[PDB]
RNA sequence: CCCGCAGAAGAAGCACCGGCUAACUCCGUGCCAGCAGCCGCGGUAAUACGGAGGGUGCAAGCGUUAAUCGGAAUUACUGGGCGUAAAGCGCACGCAGGCGGUUUGUUAAGUCAGAUGUGAAAUCCCCGGGCUCAACCUGGGAACUGCAUCUGAUACUGGCAA
RNA sequence: UAGCUAGUAGGUGGGGUAACGGCUCACCUAGGCGACGAUCCCUAGCUGGUCUGAGAGGAUGACCAGCCACACUGGAACUGA
C-alpha cells in the first residue's frame, strides 16, 4: 500500500590519495497516500543499493499528517537552512500544484489539493525537510478544540 | 451647515491677508504608515484680527486676488 | 525605551511559553487586561490577575496541553511604527479559523469572529494561533 | 439642440441602435447624456425588439428633446402594439 | 486542421486502444499494440513527470479529435464554470457533437461522426447542424435527417454500438435514428482510466 | 528597509539595458558590408569564423555573424542584420539574415530551410 | 441561406529529437566545416556539424528577431538583508522629523457603522438571449476597491484639561 | 539643480471683461513660494482602459469612448451665440 518515489539521485565524491571515489545518493520518499509520509537519505557505492537503502530507511521513520479529505487544515509555513515553503489548502479539483520535491511528497502524503510554493534555495533535500516539517507542524479542528478546551461546534 | 476647515496661522504679515495651514491626516498610499500632510491657503481677513499661532476657520470663497479665494469665519483659541 | 507595551506583554507570553513558566507577570494597563480576558475567554491562558494598588502587576497563569506551549503563535500586527485597521469585510482570518485575531472594535476588544458577527471593524491588536 | 436619437452599434450587416437623447453636435456614436432605450432591427420572434423607456422620454421631450424620425416611429409601434 | 495520419499508430504511441477502429476485428490482430511506433520501438522509455503529463493530455486529444487551440480554450471554459476543472473539461468533451453521435451509434468512430456531421446528415432539433464542436445541450434530440438515414453506414454503425456499451446520459431509438441528451454525463460515467488531474496540471503550469 | 526610510526614499528600479543596442528596438536593420573577413574565436575553440563590418542606416557600425556554410558577401552588399550573440566571438552580437537582401541561401541545405533561407527542393 | 450536378475528385506545411525539453539510429566530416538560449559539441565509432530513415510538437500555419510582465522573494508594502558572503557612519551632541509609562473627564480629528449623491458609456466578471457553433453582438446585474456630505460608537490613536 | 520671485505677494482707487481676479494702471505695504522639493534641466498628450500578475503591483495609453492642444513657422485681430 505504500507507494513510493524518488526525487533525486546525485553522484559525490572523495578524493583519496590513489585517485577520486564516486559514490551515489538517493533521496526517496514514501508514503500511504492517506496521512503518512516519511522521507529516507540513502548514501552507497551504486545507484540500486543506495535507492533500496533509501527506500527501506524511509520505509521506516514515518510520520502522520492531520489531513482533512485529500487537503490540508489551513495554510502552513515550514522553513529548514535556506529553503522555506508556503503550503494553502485549495478547492477540489485543482490538483497538486507544487514543484517536484514538493509535488512528490504531497502526492505521496494523500493530498490530492494544495497551493504551494517554495522560495529561497529549492535543493531537494532542505525543500523536502521543510514540506514534511510544515506538515507535521499542522494542527486540526479536533487537536486545537481539545487543546483549548472547547467544541468542534465552539471553534467552527 | 456650511464646508470649511479648520486651521492655523502661519503668517500675518499682509494687510487683509493670513496664511493657514490645513493639517490632514493620511495614509499612504503604498506602505500604509499614516503620514502628516500641509496645505498652505492664503485667507482674506477683514479687520485684520488673526494672529500668528490661532486657529481660525476658513470659508472657500469666490476669489478675492490671484492666490486668495477663501475668507475667515471666527477665530477658535485666539490666545497665540 | 518602551514604546509598545502591548508587544512586550505577547513578548513575555512567548518567552514564558517558550521557558515553560507557570506563570509570567507584568505592569498592568486596562488594553493590557483586555487582552488578557480575550485570550482567557478564547483558552489561550488558564487565568490571569492583577494584583497591587498603585502600580498594579498582571499575572498570567500560562496553560500547556501535552506538554507543548498552547499558544502557538503570537505577533503583534498593529505597532507603532505602522497601524493597522480593518473594514469589516477585511478582518482577517488566523489559520483559516482555529486561531483568533485581537480586534479593538469601537464597542471593545474582541475576537475577528466576534466583530465579524457584530458588523464592525477596528484596530488589529495581534494574531493568536 | 438635444435630441433623442439612435446610435448604431452591432456588428457588420447585423445592426443594433441605442436609443439615447444626446446634443445634436456630437458624434452619432459619441457623448451622450442618457440611454433610454434600445432597437434591434434584425430581431427575432421571442426578443423584446424594442425597448423603450417612456417616462424618460416624456420628461425629456417637456424639457424640449426633438425626436429623430425613426425613434418617433418606434415611439409610434410601441404606443400601438401595447 | 485535422489528423489525417495513421490512427493505430497513435494508439500504440498512447499504449491504449483509444477506439480509432470501428472495432470489426481486435487491435492486436491489427497492429503491434504493446510496441510503440518506428524503429526505436522496443525501447522502455523512462519517461519523466512532463513526459506523462504530456502523454496524458495527447491521449485525451487524440481520443476526442480535438487540436490543441480548441482543446486549451475548452480547459480555459471548464475552469471558469463552476464546480471541479477535470469532471468540466471532460463534460465539455463529452458535450460535442461528434461525440454525442458516435455514442448513440450513428457512426462506428468519431472520425465517421464528424464526416456525418460535416456532410449534413444530422440534425439537432430540427435543424441541420454542419459544426463539428457543436455543444449540445440536456434535452436537445439529436436525429439523423432521412437523405442519409438511407445509408448503409449508420445501420451498421448502431449495430456495432448495440454491440458496445451504452451510455446512461442518451436515451436512443435506432429505428426512428433519434436521440435524447438527457444530462450531462458524469465521472461515473466517464471512462476511469482518464486522469484529469494530469491535464489540469499540465495546463496550470 | 523601515517603512520610514522607504517613505523617504522609495524603492529604485535597476534600470535594465538591451544586448542589442545598434537594432534601436527594432527586430531588423539594414546596412551595408564595409568587411568581409574571418576571424578566430576564443578557446575552447578553433576555427575561422566568417564575419562582416557592417555600417547600419542610423549611423552604427557593428559586426555581424554570418552563419551557415558559404556566403557571397563582399564590400558594398546590403544585408539585414538580426540580433542574437555569437558566444564565442567577442565583439559579435548580431546575425545576417540569410534569404534576405543579399545574402543569398546556403546552397544544399535539406534542414532548417526556414533559417537560412533555402527554398524548398522541387 | 436553400436546392440540384459531377466526381475523392481541387487542398499539408514548419520547427525539433545531448540536458533543461516530448522525441534515436546510420552515413559523410575530423578542433576543419560548422552548431549554439544556457551548459556546452567537433582532434577518425559525433544520438549536439551536414544528409537519410524513424519519431515528437504544432497545424493553414510554423519558426527566428524585437518588446512588456512573469518566473525574479533579483528594489522584498504584501515579501529581504547588514560578525565572516555586498552591506552599522571612527565617536558623540543635537534642530526639523518619527515614536510615547499610567488614570479620569471632554472632543470626535484619525478609526468604525449606516444613509444620500457621485464614481459616463463601452471594457473585465455572473446569469440569459441572437447569428448553424465559436469569435462577435446584446438585456439585466455585480463591480468601479474612490470621493464628498449627513447621522451615530468611542475601544485605540490624536487634541485639550487635571 | 537649493535658493526662486519686483506685477513679484497683498491693499485702496480708476479702467477692462459676459463674469471674480495684478486682468491692467497709479499709489501704498514688503511681502509670496521652498527641504511635505520651490526654481532649473531631461522626457511626456491625460483618462476609461490594454497586457502581465494568485494578488499587491509592473509595463502601457494602437483600435473604441471622454478631455486637452495643433492646423507650413511666428504674431494679431475681425465677423459671430
Ligand atoms: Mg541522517
Ligand atoms: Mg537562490
Ligand atoms: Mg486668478
Ligand atoms: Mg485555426
Ligand atoms: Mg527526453
Ligand atoms: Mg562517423
Ligand atoms: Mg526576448
Ligand atoms: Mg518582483
Ligand atoms: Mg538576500
Ligand atoms: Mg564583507
Ligand atoms: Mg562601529
Ligand atoms: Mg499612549
Ligand atoms: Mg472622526
Ligand atoms: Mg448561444
Ligand atoms: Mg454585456
Ligand atoms: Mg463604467
Ligand atoms: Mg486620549
Ligand atoms: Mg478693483
Ligand atoms: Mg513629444
Ligand atoms: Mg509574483
Ligand atoms: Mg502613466
Ligand atoms: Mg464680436
Amino acid at each position: 500500500e505504500l507507494q513510493e518515489k524518488l526525487i533525486a539521485v546525485n553522484r559525490v565524491s572523495k578524493t583519496v590519495k590513489g585517485g577520486r571515489i564516486f559514490s551515489f545518493t538517493a533521496l526517496t520518499v514514501v508514503g500511504d497516500g492517506n496521512g503518512r509520509v516519511g522521507f529516507g537519505y540513502g548514501k552507497a557505492r551504486e545507484v540500486p543499493a543506495a535507492i533500496q537503502k533509501a527506500m527501506e530507511k524511509a520505509r521506516r521513520n514515518m510520520i502522520n499528517v492531520a489531513l482533512n479529505n485529500g487537503t490540508l487544515q489551513h495554510p502552513v509555513k515550514g522553513v529548514h537552512t535556506g529553503s522555506r515553503v508556503f503550503m494553502q489548502p485549495a478547492s477540489e479539483g485543482t490538483g497538486i500544484i507544487a514543484g517536484g520535491a514538493m509535488r512528490a511528497v504531497l502526492e505521496v502524503a494523500g493530498v490530492h489539493n494544495v497551493l504551494a510554493k517554495a522560495y529561497g534555495s529549492t535543493n531537494p533535500i532542505n525543500v523536502v525537510r521543510a514540506t514534511i516539517d510544515g506538515l507535521e507542524n499542522m494542527n486540526s479542528p479536533e487537536m486545537v478544540a481539545a487543546k483549548r478546551g472547547k467544541s468542534v461546534e465552539e471553534i467552527l | 451647515k456650511i464646508r470649511t476647515l479648520q486651521g492655523r496661522v502661519v503668517s500675518d504679515k499682509m494687510e487683509k491677508s493670513i496664511v493657514v495651514a490645513i493639517e490632514r491626516f493620511v495614509k499612504h498610499p503604498i506602505y500604509g504608515k499614516f503620514i502628516k500632510r500641509t496645505t498652505k491657503l492664503h485667507v482674506h481677513d477683514e479687520n485684520n484680527e488673526c494672529g500668528i499661532g490661532d486657529v481660525v476657520e476658513i470659508r472657500e470663497c469666490r476669489p478675492l486676488s490671484k492666490t486668495k479665494s477663501w475668507t475667515l469665519v471666527r477665530v477658535v483659541e485666539k490666545a497665540v | 525605551s518602551m514604546q509598545d507595551p502591548i508587544a512586550d506583554m505577547l513578548t513575555r507570553i512567548r518567552n514564558g511559553q517558550a521557558a515553560n513558566k507557570a506563570a509570567v507577570t507584568m505592569p498592568s494597563s486596562k488594553l493590557k487586561v483586555a487582552i488578557a480576558n480575550v485570550l482567557k475567554e478564547e483558552g489561550f491562558i488558564e487565568d490571569f490577575k492583577v494584583e497591587g494598588d498603585t502600580k498594579p502587576e498582571l499575572e498570567l497563569t500560562l496553560k500547556y496541553f501535552q506538554g507543548k506551549a498552547v499558544v502557538e503563535s503570537i505577533q503583534r500586527v498593529s505597532r507603532p511604527g505602522l497601524r493597522i485597521y480593518k473594514r469589516k469585510d477585511e478582518l482577517p482570518k488566523v489559520m483559516a479559523g482555529l486561531g483568533i485575531a485581537v480586534v479593538s472594535t469601537s464597542k471593545g476588544v474582541m475576537t475577528d469572529r466576534a466583530a465579524r458577527q457584530a458588523g464592525l471593524g477596528g484596530e488589529i491588536i495581534c494574531y493568536v494561533a | 439642440m438635444v435630441t433623442i436619437r439612435l446610435a448604431r452599434h452591432g456588428a457588420k450587416k447585423r445592426p443594433f441602435y441605442q436609443v439615447v437623447v444626446a446634443d445634436s453636435r456630437n458624434a452619432r456614436n459619441g457623448r451622450f447624456i442618457e440611454r433610454v432605450g434600445f432597437f434591434n432591427p434584425i430581431a427575432s420572434e421571442k426578443e423584446e425588439g424594442t425597448r423603450l423607456d417612456l417616462d424618460r422620454i416624456a420628461h425629456w421631450v417637456g424639457q424640449g428633446a426633438t425626436i429623430s424620425d425613426r425613434v418617433a416611429a418606434l415611439i409610434k409601434e410601441v404606443n400601438k402594439a401595447a | 486542421a485535422r489528423y489525417l495520419g495513421p490512427k493505430l499508430k497513435l494508439s500504440r504511441r498512447e499504449g491504449t486502444d483509444l477506439f480509432l477502429k470501428s472495432g470489426v476485428r481486435a487491435i492486436d490482430t491489427k497492429c503491434k499494440i504493446e510496441q510503440a511506433p518506428g524503429q526505436h520501438g522496443a525501447r522502455k522509455p523512462r519517461l519523466s513527470d512532463y513526459g506523462v503529463q504530456l502523454r496524458e493530455k495527447q491521449k485525451v486529444r487524440r481520443i476526442y479529435g480535438v487540436l490543441e487551440r480548441q482543446f486549451r480554450n475548452y480547459y480555459k471554459e471548464a475552469a471558469r464554470l463552476k464546480g471541479n476543472t477535470g469532471e468540466n473539461l471532460l463534460a465539455l468533451l463529452e458535450g460535442r457533437l461528434d461525440n454525442v453521435v458516435y455514442r448513440m451509434g450513428f457512426g462506428a468512430t468519431r472520425a465517421e461522426a464528424r464526416q456525418l456531421v460535416s456532410h449534413k446528415a444530422i440534425m439537432v432539433n430540427g435543424r441541420v447542424v454542419n459544426i463539428a464542436s457543436y455543444q449540445v445541450s440536456p434535452n436537445d434530440v439529436v436525429s439523423i435527417r432521412e437523405k442519409a438515414k438511407k445509408q448503409s453506414r449508420v445501420k451498421a454503425a448502431l449495430e456495432l454500438a448495440e454491440q458496445r456499451e451504452k451510455p446512461t446520459w442518451l436515451e436512443v431509438d435506432a429505428g426512428k435514428m433519434e436521440g435524447t441528451f438527457k444530462r450531462k454525463p458524469e465521472r461515473s460515467d466517464l471512462s476511469a482510466d482518464i486522469n484529469e488531474h494530469l491535464i489540469v496540471e499540465l495546463y496550470s503550469k | 528597509a523601515t517603512v520610514n526610510q522607504l517613505v523617504r526614499k522609495p524603492r529604485a528600479r535597476k534600470v535594465a539595458k538591451s544586448n542589442v543596442p545598434a537594432l534601436e528596438a527594432c527586430p531588423q536593420k539594414r546596412g551595408v558590408c564595409t568587411r568581409v573577413y574571418t576571424t578566430t574565436p576564443k578557446k575552447p575553440n578553433s576555427a575561422l569564423r566568417k564575419v562582416c563590418r557592417v555600417r547600419l542606416t542610423n549611423g552604427f557600425e557593428v559586426t555581424s555573424y554570418i552563419g551557415g556554410e558559404g556566403h557571397n558577401l563582399q564590400e558594398h552588399s546590403v544585408i539585414l542584420i538580426r540580433g542574437g550573440r555569437v558566444k564565442d566571438l567577442p565583439g559579435v552580437r548580431y546575425h545576417t539574415v540569410r534569404g534576405a537582401l543579399d545574402c543569398s541561401g546556403v546552397k544544399d541545405r535539406k534542414q532548417a530551410r526556414s533559417k537560412y533561407g533555402v527554398k524548398r527542393p522541387k
